[PDB]
């Protein structure tokens, strides 16, 4: 008999995975302070990762990488990106983003906001804190004086970004969309994409100048449900997933989801979380650590891919929870704690070795 | 860039000091406090073992 | 030269001080009857060993040691061992009824019917001092006396020799060879009264030690006499710069300015390599690029904590044997390419580095192979709080049912006392968040 | 501290120390006459823990053996090891205290008690350096209950700085020898709740029990109960008399094991369960003796551990075998049945190991438990107790000598505080 604990009451994912895990038969589920656990499935917050490891007589596993927050982060996501020589200030699918308090950027941004200025071409941005995610703390507009003073406006840390004045359009609707992709990194560091992903679709079509219409140009759940008059014309809860997606690129645009989007989206993911390995590995660590991510992606007109957000908690979508909480089981839990006694994994191992 | 620094030798061995970069940004009590604190110790000890031969001659 | 005084107190303390006076002995050809063939200068002596052995006119190299202990049985071993003639008697002092793993007991009760007879042989040792310098304290946090009769012992050196260093090696409680459950309470408790009276201390969980002797040397279930051997190694090397000649460490102050900058945050992580079985047939001899890169890996550090989760302030690096600084500067400059070593942005990002030609001593018969290179890094990283964190959890655990209480109060001890210690821990840990960590 | 005074009071007292002298001194190499005729050098080094040396180095156990009647200590001279004692330690009166705590306490045992103080005095003065005392006496009848208890209290008053530790045995219907039992038992219990470090609950309901149940003895004696006593109290006071890595003494064991003052009452265990002339030819694996030590069929105390939580637990395990193999074992019954052990002591099961078995095993274990469900123990003889008092039947035996029925009342009502005071860390 394993034994597991639960610290996270509120998360859908782990939720599944304490019944799923219930349900072998072969786990017992302790109280949320019994330190003799195989597996924490933890709080989000203040996770004592400095607790794991130092109970003799158990191999002990945690559900979050102890360092994953520098990618998911808004602002350390940025520091990241510019300061690492594996992604540099020339990463060609990060957004150009600047750090912005009320360590700061202010004049940098300028710096580039100015060549636009004396440009004929593009200056639209966009503002976000790291965690002011209820639908609200989003400002786009086409210049920094609205901007900046925004920033002070709301207490805490922002980030400014490029907004993607031309992203790709699904017809029947000239709307918007971002895709969310679900990566595991087990024990062993091993990276596997989650074979279903989802777009989050717009349902209203887009533009005006007036940009003030979150539901065209922000493609959020919570926003969607509340502010659309559309929400649930094309797809249910706007959620259009591969198969159907795939079909729109075949007959629309002459290429596969394959070749036309994953691919970029495959090597950020990768570049991602290769870059932060020697920082997070349990690889000689006491304690071991998995977690599933959710990358956010947008795809523009070119058919280019641009990395978002990463989220280090997320939720899945419901049609998929039985499918990936499975997998989770599956790759991350039974393969450090074996049960007793034709596979096609659902997951895509990501690991490239080319030489040079 | 890893300078070396204050390099010492000596016929049983060498020191020195490497600088890869600079640095980025810029009560005791008494003798008789502590008498003060055993010798009330030992009171509260007195008292809890007198209340207990208390408790026993009733 | 400066003498320096060593203090072995409790269980804990004797026997890791035995180990590492057999140890010390060895390095420096001092026989157990306390002769010394290659010291010419007979009945005396300025030399950097003779900061750690007095002289007698018959050639004896006496330890500057002092073991205490409240009950006879582990000091007896000591009065009846392999080096019974290096001692002098009035060096090893005894009690008869120990601490019974209660801190209470071993300061106020039995530790006021002591205090002033070991501060005598302390005093007596003192005065053969040309230019005493300071002490090492070596004992268990878990212990009744390790913890309580430590505590006001060094109260009290701070009284009468305020001017002189004062550095530990402590022994934080692993439950896998604990034989006592109040070791949580201990550990606190001694930890808030000591905390203002040491320069410098250096934490050794046994919990690290003990799986080190697991995976490295092959033992099934490791005795402490495996455990301490190996501390003793690593408690040479630290020392080692006090009895040999070098300009890296040469006195008791300078752990201090070169280890801790803030003076409450004065417990640097020892980490050590290489650990290589004796029972190896084949062993592939290490680098200096090996064993370096060896001191950033936890399985090989003195206390399990994961240094890439917080910061620098201090790093140094103590290699003995092959060993010369065009290797060490290229296994630094490797180093800092691969792994995670953020330094606090008021120090500078950098290692003091000191070599001693001589190779790893190891005792004859012992689990340690010899190797022709060894390193013990010395790094203050906030990453070492994690341990606190750990205590004082556990204490939190007990304390909230007050669960043992009654026996310390029972010895003149008031309940206030536990979360005045308790208070003091939480602010450490706050100590230590401030310095390494970002929003 | 090293020397440990024994005191063994009333038949079931002596009875049981007759066999405990008898099975030490069987383990220790020491003969009927007192001659070491041992091999190893353990069974030496620690015997000063219950034995003095006298002239021609004979060894003499720390006892006194104490009774109201002659009978049973005449009994205990007869005995196998009977000529072994110090003869001036036999202190005993004519009158008996006829299954009466009143006379044992109060009358009868007043009468004898300073001359049993006076050998304790005696054999305390020439103790380098006294760890306290052992008590072995039933508390259902009148000396070993009554005088018993009245010994503790004076013994307190004279060494107040000093461990008491007893081996208590509860009374049971199943082996009962008068219906007064409950009666002497609750006023007892009293007593060991303000006067005792430490208590092995040894329960003549569970000796039965594992007779019948288990052992498959139709028809238990004494005899076969105390053979059970005997292998249990070899087992607990295996760390004060043998060197190991745990040398233990009565302090250290009470500071480890008590976390609150009145809860010190032990549920021992024992593994394997052999009746005398055993056929014992399989050695236990150490997976089964652990296993079974921890079985409520193998608890010394009529509870189900699985009722309550294990505050504390000491185990010993005993013989020649892997001690990875007992780490491992011991660590997989805890991470196995964590809820049974109180989250709030971290680490609260200890385990020793010692090579010499005891005699005609290969392997044994035995378990020391401070568990909330002893309980179980105190409300069974209360219910007992109730049945009868709200009657006020059989009181006259008792205010005969001189004894108020408030005295009874403030018996029952400390013994359900006891009750009450194990049921809040049940819950917690
Ligand atoms: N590394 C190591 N740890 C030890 C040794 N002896 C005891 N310990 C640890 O020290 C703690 C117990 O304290 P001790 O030093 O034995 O106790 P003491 O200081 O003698 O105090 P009392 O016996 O309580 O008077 C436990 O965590 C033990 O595992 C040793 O020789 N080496
Ligand atoms: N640089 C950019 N250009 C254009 N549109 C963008 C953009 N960044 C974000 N968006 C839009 O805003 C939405 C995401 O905003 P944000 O990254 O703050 O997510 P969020 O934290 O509010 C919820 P979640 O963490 O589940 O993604 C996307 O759906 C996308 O349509
Ligand atoms: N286990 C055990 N119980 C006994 C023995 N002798 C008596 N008893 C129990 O002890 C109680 C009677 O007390 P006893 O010791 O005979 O009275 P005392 O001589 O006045 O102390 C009853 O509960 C008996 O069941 C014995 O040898 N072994
Ligand atoms: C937390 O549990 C304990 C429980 C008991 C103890 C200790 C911690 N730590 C000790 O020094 C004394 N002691 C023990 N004392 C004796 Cl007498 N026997 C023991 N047998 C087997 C095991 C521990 C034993
Ligand atoms: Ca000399
Ligand atoms: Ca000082
Ligand atoms: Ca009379
Ligand atoms: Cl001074
Ligand atoms: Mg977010
Ligand atoms: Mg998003
Ligand atoms: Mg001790
Ligand atoms: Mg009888």
């Amino acid at each position: 008999m394993y034994t597991f604990v639960v610290r996270d009451e509120n998360s859908s994912v782990y939720a599944e995975v304490s019944r799923l895990l219930l349900a072998t038969g072969q786990w017992k589920r302790l109280r949320k302070d019994n330190p003799r656990f195989n597996l924490m499935l933890g709080e989000r917050n203040r996770l004592p990762f400095g607790r794991l490891g130092h109970e003799p007589g158990l191999v002990q596993l945690v559900n979050y990488y102890r360092g994953a927050d520098k990618l998911c982060r808004k602002a350390s996501l940025v520091k990241l990106i510019k300061t690492s020589p594996e992604l540099s200030e020339s990463c060609t699918w990060f957004p150009e983003s600047y750090v912005i308090y009320p360590t700061d950027e202010r004049e940098v941004f300028l710096a580039a906001y100015n060549r636009r200025r004396e440009g004929r071409e593009g200056n639209v941005w966009i503002a976000k804190s790291s965690a002011g995610a209820k639908g609200e703390g989003i400002l786009i507009s086409s210049e920094a004086s609205e901007l900046l003073d925004f920033i002070d406006e709301q207490g805490q840390v922002h980030v400014i970004q490029k907004y993607l004045e031309k992203p790709l359009l699904l017809e029947p609707g000239h709307r918007k969309f971002d895709i969310r992709s679900w990566v595991l990194v087990d024990h062993l560091y091993n990276i596997y994409l989650y074979r279903e992903g989802v777009l989050r679709t717009s349902s209203e079509p887009y533009n005006s100048a007036n940009f003030q219409d979150k539901t065209c140009h922000l493609t959020n759940h919570c926003i969607q449900k509340e502010y659309s008059k559309n929400y649930g014309r094309y797809e249910e809860g706007n959620e259009m997933f591969f198969e159907e997606f795939n079909q729109y690129l075949m007959d629309a645009l002459n290429t596969t989801l394959e070749n036309s989007i994953l691919l970029q989206i495959k090597h950020i993911i990768r570049s991602c979380l290769m870059c932060i390995e020697p920082a997070i590995s349990t690889k000689h660590l006491h304690y071991q650590s998995f977690q599933l991510f959710g990358f956010d992606f947008m795809v523009d007109e070119e058919l280019k891919v641009w990395l978002i957000e990463v989220n280090g908690a997320p939720a899945c979508a419901q049609k998929l929870y039985a499918e990936l909480c499975q997998g989770i089981v599956d790759v991350a839990i039974s393969s450090v704690f074996p049960l007793a006694d034709q596979p096609t994994s659902i997951f895509i191992k990501l690991h490239h070795h080319h030489h040079h | 860039d890893m300078e070396v620094i204050e390099l010492n030798k000596c016929t049983s061995g060498q020191s020195f000091e490497v600088i890869l970069k600079p640095p980025s940004f810029d009560r005791d009590p008494s003798l008789e406090e502590i008498q003060k604190k055993l010798e009330a110790a030992e009171e509260r000890r007195k008292y809890q073992e007198a209340e207990l031969l208390k408790h026993l001659a009733e | 030269m400066r003498e320096c005084i060593s203090i072995h107190v409790g269980q804990a303390g004797v026997q890791i001080g035995n180990a590492c006076w057999e140890l010390y002995c060895l390095e420096h050809g001092i026989q157990p009857d306390g002769q010394m063939p290659s010291d010419k200068t007979i009945g005396g002596g300025d030399d950097s060993f003779n900061t750690f052995f007095s002289e007698t006119g018959a050639g004896k190299h006496v330890p500057r040691a002092v073991f205490v202990d409240l009950e006879p049985t582990v000091i007896d071993e000591v009065r009846t061992g392999t080096y019974r003639q290096l001692f002098h008697p009035e060096q090893l002092i005894t009690g008869k009824e120990d601490a019974a793993n209660n801190y209470a007991r071993g300061h106020y009760t039995i530790g006021k019917e002591i205090i002033d007879l070991v501060l005598d042989r302390i005093r007596k040792l003192a005065d053969q001092c040309t230019g005493l310098q300071g002490f090492l304290v070596f004992h268990s946090f878990g212990g009744g006396t390790g913890s309580g009769f430590t505590s006001l012992l060094m109260e009290r050196l701070s009284v009468d020799y305020g001017k002189k260093s004062k550095l530990e090696f402590s022994i934080y409680p692993a439950p896998q060879v604990s034989t006592a459950v109040v070791e949580p309470y201990n550990s606190i408790l001694t930890t808030h009264t000591t905390l203002e009276h040491s320069d410098c201390a250096f934490m050794v969980d046994n919990e690290a030690i003990y799986d080190i002797c697991r995976r490295n040397l092959d033992i099934e279930r490791p005795t402490y006499t495996n455990l301490n051997r190996l501390i003793s190694q690593i408690v040479s090397s630290i020392t080692a710069s006090l009895r040999f000649d070098g300009a890296l460490n040469v006195d008791l102050t300078e752990f201090q300015t070169n280890l801790v900058p803030y003076p409450r945050i004065h417990f640097p992580l020892a980490t050590y390599a290489p650990v290589i079985s004796a029972e190896k047939a084949y062993h592939e001899q290490l680098s200096v690029a090996e064993i370096t890169n060896a001191c950033f890996e936890p399985a090989n550090q003195m206390v399990k904590c994961d240094p890439r989760h917080g910061k620098y302030m201090a790093c140094c690096l103590l290699y003995r044997g092959d060993v010369v600084p065009k290797d060490v500067n290229a296994a630094i400059a490797t180093i800092k390419t691969k792994r995670s070593i953020q330094f606090v942005d008021w120090c500078p990002t950098g290692f003091k580095v000191g070599i001693n030609y001589q190779p790893p001593t190891v005792v004859p018969g012992g689990d340690l192979a010899k190797v022709q290179r060894a390193v013990c890094m010395l790094s203050n990283t906030t990453a070492i709080a994690e341990a606190w964190a750990r205590l004082d959890h556990k204490f939190d655990l007990m304390y909230a049912k007050r669960a043992f209480v009654h026996w310390y109060v029972g010895e003149g001890m008031e309940e206030g006392e536990f979360s005045e210690a308790r208070e003091d821990m939480a602010a450490l840990e706050k100590d230590y968040e401030e310095v390494g960590v970002d929003s | 501290m090293r020397e440990i005074v024994h005191i063994q009071a009333g038949q079931c007292g002596n009875q049981i120390g007759a066999k405990f002298w008898e099975v030490i001194s069987d383990e220790h190499g020491i003969d009927p006459t007192g001659s070491y005729h041992g091999d190893s050098d353990l069974q030496l080094e620690r015997i000063n823990v219950y034995y003095n040396e006298a002239t021609g180095n004979k060894y003499v156990p720390r006892a006194i053996l104490v009774d109201l009647e002659p009978g049973t200590m005449d009994s205990v001279r007869s005995g196998p090891f009977g000529q072994i004692f110090r003869p001036d330690n036999f202190v005993f009166g004519q009158s008996g205290a006829g299954n009466n705590w009143a006379k044992g306490h109060y009358t009868e045992g007043a009468e004898l008690v300073d001359s049993v103080l006076d050998v304790v005095r005696k054999e305390s003065e020439s103790c380098d350096c006294l760890q306290g005392f052992q008590l072995t006496h039933s508390l259902g009848g009148g000396t070993g209950s009554g005088m018993g208890t009245l010994l503790i209290s004076k013994i307190r008053e004279e060494y107040p700085d000093r461990i008491m530790n007893t081996f208590s045995v509860m009374p049971s219907p199943k082996v009962s020898d008068t219906v007064v039992e409950p009666y002497n038992a609750t006023l007892s219990v009293h007593q060991l709740v303000e006067n005792t470090d430490e208590t092995y609950c040894i329960d003549n309901e569970a000796l039965y029990d594992i007779c019948f149940r288990t052992l498959k003895l139709t028809t238990p004696t004494y005899g076969d109960l105390n053979h059970l006593v005997s292998a249990t109290m070899s087992g607990v006071t295996t760390c004060l008399r043998f060197p190991g890595q745990l040398n233990a003494d009565l302090r250290k064991l009470a500071v480890n094991m008590v976390p609150f003052p009145r809860l010190h009452f032990f549920m021992p265990g024992f593994a394997p369960l052999t009746s005398r002339g055993s056929q014992q030819y399989r050695a236990l694996t150490v997976p089964e003796l652990t296993q079974q030590m921890f079985d409520s069929k193998n608890m010394m105390a009529a509870c189900d551990p699985r009722h309550g939580r294990y505050l504390t637990v000491a185990a010993i395990f005993r013989g020649r075998m892997s001690m990875k193999e007992v780490d491992e074992q011991m660590l997989n019954v805890q991470n196995k049945n964590s809820s049974y052990f109180v989250e709030w002591i971290p680490n609260n099961v200890k385990t020793a190991v010692c090579d010499i078995p005891p005699r005609g095993l290969k392997m044994s274990a035995t378990f020391i438990g401070n568990s909330t469900a002893i309980q179980e123990l105190f409300k069974r003889i209360s219910e007992q107790f109730t049945a009868m008092f709200r009657r006020k039947a059989f009181l006259h035996w008792y205010t005969g000598e001189g004894m108020d029925e408030m005295e009874f009342t403030e018996a029952e009502s400390n013994m359900n505080d006891l009750v009450s005071e194990y049921q809040q860390y049940q819950d917690a």
